[PDB]
């Protein structure tokens, strides 16, 4: 999980003027590896 | 991946007599007997195929 989550706010008076802005940019992310690998062998060998 | 290799052996040997002592089959000879006594391969390679 990744967060940038910013919030700014300003006024300004003289006549008035204000802005105010809310940003929040993530990210999740998720991977699973699974796996298997099974082997074998058999030599029978008879006389 | 399966490989099997099976051997069974129910006459452990057979010897054949030499040549000498060996009787041959009638037809046989009865060809041996034709062969034309010359180097005719066309014969022979008859025989040799039979």
């Amino acid at each position: 999980e990744a967060k940038h989550c910013v919030r700014i706010e300003t006024k300004k008076r003289v006549a008035k003027k204000t802005k105010v802005e809310h940003r929040c940019t993530t990210n999740k992310l998720s991977e699973k590896h699974e796996g298997s690998f099974i082997q074998g062998a058999e030599k029978s060998i008879s006389l | 991946q399966l490989l099997v290799v099976e051997n069974t052996v129910e006459v452990a040997q057979f010897i054949n007599n030499n040549p000498e002592f060996l009787q041959l089959a009638e037809p046989f000879w009865k060809e041996l007997s034709h062969l034309p006594s010359l180097y005719d391969y066309s014969a022979y390679r008859r025989l040799i195929d039979q």
